[PDB]
């Protein structure tokens, strides 16, 4: 090439990591607020809940109740993590030992 | 925001003298589809509301 003053696009930057906020519509339905009730029913009158149109998560829930086990079925574990269901119906009851 | 199983004559009736008939503009205890809820709180003393 001849002699000469040229611009070139050097790269400087790249953005590093996402910040995200967004105010919620619906409110936060507080299973936790109801699976450490004190009153717990026995298995003849176990009670349930419908706790629909609401926000929640799993990681607050499962560390604010004492639990032991968390198996599922026709589900993967994750995928409560990402979707948008319709309603869930959370029915308690006390165990009794040795059944 | 919801969608409401909204009555044929739609009315309300005020909580401080209660009236004959009852607030009827939805029969609806099924919790419907409801896109947008939410509560917020204004003064008792103002003489407008925009
Ligand atoms: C645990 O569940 C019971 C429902 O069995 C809740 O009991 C309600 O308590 C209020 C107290 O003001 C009563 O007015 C309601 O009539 C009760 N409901 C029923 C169906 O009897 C109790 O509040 C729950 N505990 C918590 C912490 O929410
Ligand atoms: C918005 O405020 C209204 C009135 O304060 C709430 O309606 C009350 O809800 C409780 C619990 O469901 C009932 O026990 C009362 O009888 C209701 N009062 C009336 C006048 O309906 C309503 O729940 C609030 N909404 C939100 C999203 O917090
Ligand atoms: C309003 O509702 C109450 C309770 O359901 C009922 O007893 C009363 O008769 C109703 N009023 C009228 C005018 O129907
Ligand atoms: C609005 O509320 C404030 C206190 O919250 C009060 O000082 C004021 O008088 C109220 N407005 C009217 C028009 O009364």
């Amino acid at each position: 090439p001849n002699t000469g003053v040229y611009d070139l696009s050097g790269f400087t930057v790249k953005p590093v990591a996402t910040v995200y906020r967004r105010i919620p519509n619906l409110p936060d339905c507080d299973i936790d607020n109801w699976l450490n009730n004190v009153s717990v029913p026995s298995p003849l009158n176990w009670e349930r809940r419908i706790f629909s149109n609401c926000n929640f998560n799993l990681s607050t829930l499962l560390r604010l109740v004492h639990v032991d086990s968390f198996s599922c079925n026709n589900l993967d574990k994750s995928k409560i993590f990402g979707s948008c269901f319709n309603s869930i119906t959370v029915d308690k009851f006390a165990i009794p030992n040795r059944r | 925001a919801c969608q409401y199983t909204m009555c044929e004559y739609p009315h309300t009736v005020c909580k401080s003298k209660g009236s004959i008939r009852n607030e009827s503009w939805h029969i609806d205890s099924s919790e419907p589809l409801c896109l947008f809820k939410k509560n917020f709180t204004y003064n008792v003393s103002a003489d407008w509301l925009y």
